[PDB]
């Protein structure tokens, strides 16, 4: 532990705590109750990230091998971090930047890295929230648009890949998208996803015009949605056909994956994206409470409901999917039953699925001739239980195929999305705290304008930003961008925040902050995972970061409707100009934090 | 006319008067 030369006279001095928050009901903010900020903290973590990545993430690292990996960290890297964060927010009383540079001016890169990764990530995570409400515009008719084909233009057959393919990739990839066969040739602006854009962008400029007190009314609509909207959905997904045999495929473990590298690296990336660490908006948002506040109560129970929603989620996810994966075997079979019956002309009653290897061993003893020109599908479930469930492939492809073969179809649908569109929206707005504040901390803005105007101009800035995801190649930009900006960055600055409060500030130092606000020192528990364990396993899940980025190859999905063997996935390997791309999403943000340790350093020399 | 762009019109135009209500309220606020 450095001695850190001249921490006091810079932080508020545990006596004056008292003093400064009754002449702070002018200058800061406050909550209107304590249910206010909990449904705004609990809204931030929930929602975009329990839907896409993680079931993406979960076939393929062993089927349903994911949560053992996932809870351990959680409850080792999660707990620890998240309780780290709700208490150095309130006792230091500031935002992000003005906490870390209160613990040492070289530390100022932790609050440079935090806004850098929150303009980032809410760059495209605003981007799937438009493409919810283009599917959300597209309800209110019967014959919903993703259920039946084109024809051509001769009146006589449906389009070409629309018959190859599925009538619901006949939506999403040539009507929606429009997307072209590789990230090196780009089309136009695409004009009917530029509105959509608009339009969120301009929701989400209408709840946080102010900061808080417009974004609490919204956070209380939009934290009841989405929780009511799910349960909703749960007694309709477990009574489907097919269903409680993709939950079985999600609880039955392949224990051989449990010892890979790449299968730890993203369930640790995955605990530093559900709950929202390393991105600034709960030291924010535990900023503006009172000093005497229980911040050992709020993150015991924030925690409890992030880590049962996460399954519970997975649960609701893996029910339809067990159901398309009924579907299909229920019509893959049902081929093979009418091409033995059409090639020897049998009665329809007498070949089902109890016999049907029984009867193709008589027809070849019967016609050895006419046997061989016959063919027979081969189709069996754990083949439709592991699929190309790729980002932005679940919520597209897989939900919106299951709801057209429920009754009442255009009342599932609205549903569905208007639930993912909240899941989405109220996780926006603390993110947007992360950009907001400590820009405001940076005194670029003459400090005369109002918040409303502030707000406004970055809002209008990563709406012309967001136009390289409108072009026709604009979903491989997402996907890429996605994931690097998303893996990366959490790490690195989730590891300085564990080891510059423990190390630099002071371990012993902070129990004397807890034991003053809420009114004893943190259990045996916290201390063994600050000192020692926790910072070891992210120390750790920092080194399987470059064993799997070297001994990979960069590849992506191709779509190709000129392609043969069409439908399956292609996978072709990046131009080299990525790594420009790669570089810059992933390295700003970490080059930061040295980089201006060292500017100080150096002005010290 | 394509139904999306009806439901599009309802939407945008519900969030274009939201703004300047809470534009006015601010100013005729402080
Ligand atoms: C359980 O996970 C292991 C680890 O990935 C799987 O083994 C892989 O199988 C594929 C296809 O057979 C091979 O290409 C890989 O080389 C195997 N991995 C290793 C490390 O040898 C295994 O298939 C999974 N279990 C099941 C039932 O699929
Ligand atoms: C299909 O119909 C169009 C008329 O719009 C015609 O130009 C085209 O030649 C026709 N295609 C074939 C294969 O007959
Ligand atoms: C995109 O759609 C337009 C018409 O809507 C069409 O002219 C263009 O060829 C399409 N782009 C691709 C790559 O097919
Ligand atoms: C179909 O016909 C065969 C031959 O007549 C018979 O053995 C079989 O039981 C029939 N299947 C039925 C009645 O389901
Ligand atoms: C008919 O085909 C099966 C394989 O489908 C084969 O095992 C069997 O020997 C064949 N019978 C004759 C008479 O060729
Ligand atoms: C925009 C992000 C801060 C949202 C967060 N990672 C979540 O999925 O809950």
């Amino acid at each position: 532990v450095l001695p850190n030369p001249g921490l006091d006279a810079r932080i508020p001095s545990l006596a004056e705590l008292e003093t400064i928050e009754q002449e702070e009901a002018s200058s800061r903010p406050k909550w209107d109750n304590k249910a206010q900020y909990m449904l705004t903290c609990l809204g931030f973590c929930v929602g975009l990230g329990n839907v896409w990545r993680f079931p993406y993430l979960c076939q393929s690292h062993g089927g349903g091998a994911f949560m053992i990996p996932f809870l351990i960290l959680l409850v080792l890297e999660g707990i620890p971090l998240l309780y780290l964060e709700f208490a150095i927010g309130q006792r230091l009383r500031r935002g992000s930047l003005g906490v870390w540079s209160s613990i040492h001016p070289a530390l100022k890169g932790l609050g440079l890295a935090s806004m850098l990764t929150s303009f980032m990530v809410g760059l495209y995570y605003n981007t799937i929230i438009s493409w919810i409400m283009w599917y959300l515009f597209n309800s209110f008719q019967e014959p919903l648009p993703w259920s039946d084909c084109p024809l051509n233009e001769n009146q006589t057959g449906y389009v070409d890949e629309c018959a190859r393919s599925s009538p619901v990739d006949y939506f999403w990839y040539r009507e929606t998208l429009n997307i072209s066969t590789s990230i090196s040739d780009s089309g136009s602006i695409q004009w009917w996803m530029l509105l959509c854009l608009a339009c969120a962008w301009s929701v989400l400029y209408m709840c946080t015009i102010r900061g808080i007190e417009t974004t609490g009314k919204a956070v209380y609509i939009t934290s009841t949605l989405p929780y009511v909207v799910l349960t909703i959905f749960l007694i309709r997904g477990l009574t489907l056909k097919g269903a409680t045999n993709g939950i079985v495929f999600l609880f039955t473990p392949n224990v051989t994956e449990l010892a890979q590298p790449d299968t730890w690296l993203d369930a640790g990336a995955q605990v530093f994206f559900s709950f929202s660490l390393a991105f600034g908006g709960l030291i924010s948002f535990s900023s503006y409470n009172s000093v005497h506040n229980n911040c050992e109560k709020d993150s015991v129970i924030v925690s409890i409901i992030n880590g049962f929603t996460s399954v519970y989620v997975a649960i609701v996810v893996y029910s339809v999917i067990g159901f398309r994966a009924t579907q299909r075997y229920d019509d893959c079979f049902s081929t093979n039953i009418l091409t033995l019956i059409n090639g020897f002309d049998l009665p329809e009653g007498n070949v089902t699925q109890e016999n049907f290897v029984d009867m193709q061993q008589r027809c070849n003893a019967s016609d050895p001739a006419a046997y061989a020109q016959l063919v027979f599908q081969t189709c069996d479930i754990n083949a439709f239980l592991s699929e190309a469930v790729e980002g932005t492939g679940l919520a597209f492809i897989v939900f919106t195929e299951a709801i057209t073969k429920m009754p009442l179809s255009p009342l599932w649908s609205v549903l569905f999305f208007i639930m993912l569109f909240c899941l989405g929206l109220s996780s926006m707005f603390g993110n947007m705290e992360g950009v907001v504040v400590p820009l405001q901390d940076l005194r670029v803005i003459p400090p005369k304008w109002p918040k409303e105007v502030l707000t406004g101009l970055i809002c209008l800035g990563t709406f012309l930003i967001g136009f390289i995801f409108t072009l026709n190649s604009g979903q491989y930009w997402l996907s890429l961008l996605d994931s690097y900006a998303g893996s990366i960055p959490l790490l690195i600055i989730a590891f300085c925040e564990m080891f510059s409060v423990v190390y630099v500030y002071g371990v012993d130092r902070f129990n004397k902050d807890i034991e003053f606000m809420i009114g004893h020192k943190p259990n045996i528990f916290w201390q063994v995972t600050w000192r020692v364990v926790s910072p070891l396993l992210m120390l750790i899940i920092f080194l399987f970061f470059f064993v799997v980025e070297v001994s990979q190859e960069l590849t992506y999905s191709i779509w190709d409707p000129g392609y043969e063997e069409f439908p399956k996935s292609q996978k072709i390997s990046y131009p080299n100009w990525v790594y420009v791309v790669v570089v810059i999403v992933a390295g700003v943000p970490s080059l930061t934090i040295p980089g201006y340790a060292i500017y100080k350093l150096i002005r010290n020399h | 006319v394509s139904i999306w762009l009806i439901v599009f019109g309802v939407v945008m135009g519900v969030i274009v008067v939201g703004i300047v209500i809470l534009i006015f309220t601010g100013i005729r606020d402080r």
